[PDB]
């Protein structure tokens, strides 16, 4: 506690009261007539000081500091996530203990946490009879983190492993857990420091915080004490000179990084870590995100002109791809303009999740199923696919990263609209030129010829299927005839009703004749298929028979109200037509007047039936924001639902955050 | 006596095609979100249409308490997508009395976390599981809700 | 860690594999007939038990837990703030030691260190008499946290303090500094616990964790994350059933406050401490914010139908004078809308403000005030009477805070602007009785008499003054003019000059005779008669007179300019008369046309006297901000380039969650 | 060398009556902030344009060192003003080169210190002090600025 070596990189001193042995050693590397009145011995000490106190990034002190610049530079080949060139390097026979300190490292990595502690117990038993206790301490924290890695593994198996994972798992064999539980039963942490040799507590204090949980816990108060203070500045919206709350935070975050990876220690990959990488991460997204919109008074353009804005490069892509979750994913893009941050050197994030998705189809392609390794890289790749729309791909990377999305990733995470909605949004950045069309005929083409059976049935979170994968293509190609199902279709007899009806909602995409065939033994008129004909406008307007079975549906739905009335039920249904017959009737679609028969039987049916006598303290404002656009600017023309809008508008806007309402109310209302 | 205020749920999960009783008991967290959005996978029609209201709409939720089951994870130790049925009980502000009961179910969900909790602490048990709201063409799905207190 | 305890009272079973003896105390409670089974020695442990507990609160285990409602009461003089009653507690004879430890307390709550020192020494003296352990650690740490109060305050006032004051105002007599220092050269207070014999951690093991820093660290970064578990939900639209993830920040809100309080710790009075209250509190307002407006289809209000909807209680408001800052409660304001929640218990809220000016009173009515106490209480009474802007005042109770406010609190801490902003504050939500008209009354009259002088300057920071004391009175009842206050105040045979500065001050509440004698002694001109008069009485309907003086403005103005641009200097002048005097224009108070001879040369201006030729490149958003509201409606009216406005608010309302930026795009230009 | 991106600031303090000094090497977090906001009232009348604008103008600062100079530190050791001169330089981003050098200087400060810093651990110093823009009753003063990059 003699000096301070702040995040910046200067050194204030804190307690000396004789000669400054600190400000000398700078005073010696900045002069150079000096340096040579040194021996040779005394040379080589102060040329390996210089070398360690240059690549440790200490530069100058606060009475020289200046303008500095720092870097990062990680070389652990963990972070660049090659796991090819690891599995390369683990077949070769280790030479030093640091060696197999770094293999051990890898394996756990890897996720072959098996013989990882085999591995530990090797460099345990072959570095007592040496001098340099770094290795032996590290080797016991390596060791214990395994240890309850797989403790906590064991439990979450037996737990809801045989739920999530459909078939229950055992990785670990008996005997092994069984060893290692009877030597680490009476295994305590608080005391390795204290009752290990009395020379690694002198000359190693620096590596007393690994001991207990206390050296997060440090991290995490100040980058708490950062998040507050953040907060405020931003609530307050003043000005930071010199450095700043976010670069402190960035830099000691690399830092943390840097130092927890090198190292090779563990430690980098539990939920604690993650939740610290993550804070800090959305910390300065969100921070990003704010300083884009400052107001600018009167002192903005005379200091910070032309905004030197956040460049988010590939050190900032590869940690957001690793730890995040998709849920905080969408909790944060939803405050910030997460398109507009631009993206540097797009190569190696581009050969990043190239890289992904090669190993993924490698891994998936292989009947061994790793399910260690498999647990803990789901998150990361979706992760890494997420973020991914975000940058421009190349066109061979944009081949890959569909050809792997859409074949080789396991239904269980996926489902069909959560990848249709993935790809989607992948491809609002980049073009659609025939590769990727043809990447996703093919698997339009897989997915329709796995169903033929009578038992293949399907499910999607939004019930999207793979009509609208279909609409996408006619939404960019236009001529698309598809050979394969116009062939199929040729085949397709009779007694396919599923495979019939599910291709039928593929019909722009079919071949004329194909279409003229499949017009034949079609669902006459099912009632969810004539909601489905006039979806885009198969058959073009109603027909007297059309409206004759939606007034029997409405029929059977009333009575079906009237026996949950009876028997006091409320039903919510993802095909809720109610809200249609009134839109349909709102725009003239439908003349007919049995309509009003039903009214009061659903509050969006009561609301757009019945403009005139609805209950508009009944008006959910969560309703305005699945209509269409025109469906705005006819409801913007009619009297009867004007004067209540304008006012449920005005009350959301002040009393809500969302920015849509918002927009609806100033593009369209006024 | 002061000011806290608690109450208390009760949270059901079923399997299709049998009547098996696997699963926790008494939600913890119980955090319920209804979510629904819109994007621009329309943008462009060969216009005259009607309407789709596609909405998306989604829902999620999670409990965490353990102890699911013994006996019924024996015989299963050796895809029907799970169906889930809720209890809770509403009070009057007027009288607070024990007069209704509340009913939901959910036919078609997905208990989909992470395989990893990763965490340096023992813990108390409680591996939280997040649930989600399935979708099939045919009908219905989502939620049916029960009203008592016919009084 | 047999068992792990839940913040509600709960208890689960945590390492127990064998008979859970909390189980069978539970059910033993529950059963008398089982209590009867128990002598007289094992019913009298019993007892003791269940009285012990019922003060812990130990309610019940997990899986019988129903609906719980546990209280909560601070018993803590010091946490009611009754100082008299702590006066005349000390005064009494010692009687034990706890009681000694108690007065040893209630010292360092008042702040005479000095002597709390000496007594803690003396029981720790003493102490050996009776065989007590928790004593000795408690005194232990009250002495550690004693001596770090001393030398942080005595370090200050040596480096800030003086400065402050003016006066090196040395609370300490150089001996006793000689002495803490001699006494604690080489402790470190880690080993503290560590080195109290055996049978003290075989006993007294749960209160280790105070010795060291991490007494609070644990908490803080439990809170923290709390605070992102709340966030996580916040924009998700939740409804957490149960026991929400904000009840449990309350709860252990109030846990800490009873343990750090009631044991009669020194802890209280840091910052570190103050970082939990603080913290906690405001996403307490958070989510009760987010909780009073929200939307819901069916089941939204149907998951916990009730809210407590933060119901503040005497509990809650020490908290808020004891743990914030006028800057806290100010971004407190501008996130929350205080002004919707509801006060409850509004009762001892009276007692409160009451102790705290009576306290002021006696601080600062005689020539003795000590410093010591003025360390610590200048931050409660500033948060206490800037919160109370919401409280429903009782008559006795207002007249005695605002007498309290403007005649005893130091006028180093606050500027007669800032007493201005106060004052309506407390009036926001109340009326004006004779009572309050009577004092601010007497106030204006004896501060005009306190700074009439030579050298004396009044200097403030918000430019505000006794003659808008006056105008808020008229502005709620003008039928009392004056009595005789004008009078005394108008006794002048020429005399000196600043009198009159604050002569034509006061002008609204000033005789006949007084305005009279106005008129005699010089006119209505002057540079800041406009800010003065054209505030108050004259404003508008005619100002012709000043157009000599407008154009000198003017030419000045214009040399200043044009210096500014031969040399590059440009300047600022905060007090920009030019803008009211383009306002003017705008506003067709000015019909000459030289004034188009001034073009070019002020922003505002340029944007006021010449709409034809004024770029609009040039916007500023901070204009958009203020406004007004008449004229504000009138340049709405405008034709030429009414959408410009109309396009930049837009632009900022869409990237701004500013409520005022919509509340003035929406009321007045739609 | 990749991306920190750091500068500096030049902090000076001087007491009317006389050319006293005080000066800050560094000022490490300098929080600026401006703030104009208005009132609650209705008097209205509508022959009275209310022009208001509510011009007002508060001004917060920081600065922080560990020099406070010692030569009549130790004078006054055994109410003339506390003004601050802020230096500081710019760039041209195009050329990157040192051309242009901004001053700042208040004619009315008062320093607002509070005086509850009093924390639990010992820390790097670093006594953050915090100002007010105050103002007079005759005109002009705070805002005045000096610009350089004559060339």
């Amino acid at each position: 506690y003699d000096y301070h070596f702040e995040v910046n990189g200067t050194v204030v001193r804190h307690k000396n009261k004789g000669f400054g042995y600190m400000e000398r050693f700078f005073e010696l590397k900045e002069s150079c007539d000096e340096r040579s009145k040194l021996s040779k011995k005394q040379y080589e000490r102060f040329n390996a000081l210089f070398n360690f106190f240059e690549k440790n990034g200490v530069i100058c002190m606060a009475k020289d500091a200046g303008t500095l610049n720092t870097s990062i530079e990680i070389n652990s080949l963990a972070y660049h996530g090659k796991y090819d060139v690891m599995k390369k390097f683990i077949e070769e026979q280790s030479v030093s203990i640091e060696d197999d300190y770094k293999k051990a490292f890898f394996l756990a990595c890897l996720g072959r946490w098996e013989e990882s502690y085999d591995l530990y117990s090797n460099i345990i038993l072959n570095s007592i009879d040496e001098s340099n206790g770094c290795v032996y301490y590290l080797s016991q924290i390596n060791r214990y983190r395994i240890y309850q890695s797989i403790t906590q593994a064991v439990t979450q198996f037996n737990g809801l492993g045989l739920l999530t994972f459909g078939r229950h798992y055992k990785p670990f064999t008996d005997e092994f857990l069984a060893r290692i539980e009877r030597e680490m039963t009476n295994f305590n942490i608080d005391d390795l420091f204290n009752g290990m040799p009395f020379e690694f507590q002198k000359k190693y204090k620096i590596l007393e915080f690994l001991s207990d949980n206390q050296f997060l816990y440090d991290d995490t108060v100040k980058l708490f004490e950062l998040t507050n203070k953040v907060r405020s500045e931003m609530s307050e919206g003043s000005y930071s000179f010199g450095m700043s709350s976010d670069i402190v935070v960035l830099l000691r975050l690399y830092d943390n990084l840097r130092f927890l990876y090198e190292n090779c220690l563990w430690s980098v990959s539990f939920h604690e870590f993650h939740q610290y990488i993550r804070n800090s991460m959305s910390l300065l997204i969100e921070k990003a995100e704010y300083e884009r919109t400052r107001d600018i008074d009167e002192l903005g353009f005379s200091f910070f002109g032309k905004k030197s804005g956040f460049f988010m490069e590939y050190y900032d892509f590869v940690n957001i791809s690793r730890h995040f979750k998709i849920d905080d994913i969408k909790n944060l893009e939803r405050s910030c303009s997460i398109d507009k941050i631009r993206f540097g050197e797009q190569e190696k994030i581009e050969e990043y999740l190239v890289g992904i998705a090669e190993e993924i189809t490698k891994q998936f392609s292989a009947n061994g199923m790793n399910v260690v390794f498999y647990t803990q890289f789901i998150s990361e790749a979706k992760a890494a696919l997420y973020f991914a729309k975000y940058v421009k791909l190349s066109e061979e990377g944009l081949g890959k990263i569909v050809k792997a999305l859409l074949f080789y990733f396991p239904e269980r995470d996926l489902d069909i609209g959560k990848r249709y909605v993935w790809l989607e949004r992948l491809t609002k950045c980049n073009e659609l030129p025939k590769s990727i069309i043809s990447i996703i005929d093919d698997f339009l083409v897989l997915q329709a010829e796995k169903h033929i059976d009578q038992n293949y049935s399907e499910v999607s979170s939004n019930g999207l299927y793979s009509r609208d994968y279909g609409a996408l293509i006619k939404h960019f190609e236009k001529n698309f005839i598809s050979k394969r199902l116009s062939e199929i279709t040729l085949c397709l007899t009779q007694d396919k009703q599923k495979q019939i009806d599910f291709l039928f909602k593929l019909l722009p995409l079919l071949s004329t004749n194909a279409k003229s065939h499949l017009l034949s033994f079609k669902s006459v008129e099912n009632i969810n298929d004539l909601m489905n004909g006039i979806r885009i406008g198969l058959i073009d307007e109603f027909t007297p028979e059309h409206e004759e079975l939606i007034i029997e549906y409405l029929e059977t739905r009333k009575v079906n109200y009237i026996v949950e009335k009876e028997k006091g039920i409320q039903t919510f249904s993802s095909n809720d037509y109610m809200s249609t017959f009134g839109i349909w009737y709102f725009l003239e679609e439908i003349n007919n007047s049995k309509m009003e028969e039903f009214i009061g039987m659903d509050d969006q049916y009561d609301f757009f039936v019945d403009p005139e006598n609805f209950d508009y303290k009944k008006f959910i404002p969560s309703w305005l924001k699945n209509y269409n656009d025109k469906l705005l600017g006819k409801i913007a023309g009619n009297k009867h639902m004007k004067h209540h809008v304008i006012e449920v508008l005005k009350e959301r806007v002040k009393n809500s955050n969302d920015k849509r309402y918002l927009e609806i109310l100033m593009n369209y209302f006024i | 006596m002061k000011t806290v205020i608690q109450d208390t749920a009760d949270v059901y999960f079923k399997r299709k095609s049998d009547g098996k009783l696997v699963f926790t008991a008494e939600a913890q967290t119980a955090s319920f979100s209804q979510a629904i959005s819109e994007e621009k996978l329309r943008g462009g029609i060969g216009n005259k249409p009607l309407y789709i209201l596609k909405s998306e709409k989604e829902i999620n939720l999670t409990v965490k308490n353990a102890f699911f089951d013994l006996e019924w994870l024996a015989m299963t130790q050796g895809s029907e997508r799970y169906e889930v049925e809720y209890r809770t009980i509403a009070y009057n502000p007027d009288t607070e009395e024990v007069y209704s009961d509340i009913y939901i179910q959910f036919p078609n969900v997905s208990p989909s976390g992470e395989f990893e909790m990763s965490l340096e602490n023992g813990n108390a048990l409680a591996p939280e599981i997040k649930f989600e709201a399935l979708a099939d063409t045919d009908t219905d799905e989502m939620a049916v809700v029960i009203e008592a207190s016919r009084d």
